[PDB]
């Protein structure tokens, strides 16, 4: 049962710092090295360096070199990397990695200036077919997650939510959901968005316009 | 630095049909003990690489015997004999025979299914949004395939690109279609100095682009 | 090792 499980998500102002851990379980911790490997968002993978936790050797890619910081704590089996002065290049999810045969499940680093801030949850009603595509707009929130429903998950087919865009700091995200026209408007469709950063909790019910 | 160029970016597979794909090394890779380090990992996406194939075509812990590796020299092979449905999803090769280690680009493996036209909708701000100064206009386009598509913004016959906001779904795991959201945001005093709010959709399934507009004084 | 580099070999 080998187990590398990395710390929460982070949020980072531009030219600030982050630690994050990496807790080992399952073998002899000192029988492999831990990689760390860096994935911005819709990239591939790239490969920062290894710790050894026997004595603390490092292998640093030249890349990562003045930003990154790997150390480990063999007594704890928890290694740890520290990131230095980041921007929004810098955002990414980084993985460790026992030796590269095992990886974590990742750690999210978001490097922007927002702060918490709830999102303006908006109904989109068809233009004034036996088809209806009804959608929900969330928008301005930070940071990830929300969640959004329709009908509190009693319409769950037909169902198209996309995945949140962080634009000028903040995200948007956005959902559609189609349901035949003998359905819609005789029957109530809702958009119920929470944004849990925020204790936010808010119900749109979609209405015809006029 | 090794760079690794992987192709095709994408393939599309099918249930039971043999898959290949290829990882171009820029040099040898032949470390001084007499071992080739180059690596394969599968990840599927939301989730973290697996490691599937050491040096060239020693298969990783637990992976299936479809999959098989080759390769020598500076061009390197993953085959598997029959795709499965877990199969999907983004594979990098890796070398670790020099310093810094690195990873090629990645081939996505998605499913083939029949080319689909999209649903295309288009939704004025909502009168909530208006109130508080802005003005979003979306436009969804839902279930087509395959997954390439253009999304052009036009207002009073113009395009605009100042202000759009573009999403993409993953590959539906159960019609294997792909889905679009388009928002282009302004604000409301903006928004009444103009009519026709039009979304244009360039896609290979239709011969000329697909056109859903609205007027905004109607 | 894990055979994955020489380092992890």
């Amino acid at each position: 049962q080998v187990q590398l499980r990395q710390s929460g998500p982070e949020l980072v102002k531009p030219g600030a710092s982050v630690k994050m851990s990496c807790r080992a379980s399952g073998y002899t911790f000192t029988n492999y090295n831990i990689h760390w490997v860096r994935q911005r968002p819709g990239q591939g993978l790239e490969w920062i360096g290894w710790i050894y936790p026997v004595d603390g050797t490092t292998k640093y890619n030249e890349k990562f070199k003045d930003k990154t910081t790997l150390t480990s704590d063999k007594s704890s089996s928890t290694a740890y990397m520290s990131l230095s002065g980041l921007t929004s290049e810098d955002s990414a999810i980084y993985f460790c990695a026992r030796g590269l045969d095992n990886w974590g499940q990742g750690t999210s680093v978001t490097v922007s200036s927002a702060k918490t801030t709830a999102p303006s949850v908006y109904p989109l009603a068809p233009v004034c077919g036996s088809s209806v595509t009804l959608g929900c707009l969330v928008k301005g929130y930070f940071p990830e997650p929300v969640t959004l429903t329709w009908n509190s998950g009693s319409l769950s087919s037909g169902v198209h939510t996309f995945p949140a865009v962080l634009q000028s700091d903040l995200y948007t995200l956005s959902s559609s959901v189609t349901v035949t026209s003998s359905t819609w408007p005789s029957q109530s469709i809702t958009c119920n968005v929470a944004h849990p950063a925020s204790s936010t909790k808010v119900d749109k019910k979609i209405e015809p316009r006029g | 630095d090794v760079v690794l160029t992987q192709t095709p970016l994408s393939l599309s597979v099918t249930i039971g049909q043999p898959a290949s794909i290829s990882c171009r090394s820029s040099q040898r890779l032949l470390y001084s003990n007499g071992k080739t380090y180059l690596n394969w990992f599968q990840q599927r996406p939301g989730q973290a690489p697996k490691y599937l194939m050491f040096q060239v075509s020693k298969l990783g812990p637990g992976i299936p015997a479809r999959f098989s590796g080759s390769g020598s020299e500076t061009d390197f092979t993953l085959k598997i004999s029959r795709v499965e449905a877990e199969d999907l999803g983004v594979y990098y090769c890796f070398q670790g025979t020099f310093f810094p280690h690195t990873f090629g680009g990645g081939t996505k493996l998605e499913m083939k299914r029949a080319d689909a036209a999209p649903t295309v909708s288009i939704f004025p701000p909502s009168s909530e949004q208006l109130t508080s100064g802005g003005a979003s206009v979306v436009c969804f386009l839902n279930n087509f395939y395959p997954k390439d598509i253009n999304v052009k913004w036009k207002i009073d016959g113009s395009e605009r690109q100042n202000g759009v906001l573009n999403s993409w779904t993953d590959q539906d795991s159960k019609d294997s279609t792909y889905s679009m959201s388009s928002t282009l945001t302004l604000t409301k005093d903006e928004y009444e100095r103009h009519n026709s709010y039009t979304c244009e959709a360039t896609h290979k399934t239709s011969t000329s682009p697909i056109v859903k507009s609205f007027n905004r004084n109607e | 090792g894990t055979g994955a580099t020489p380092a992890d070999d």
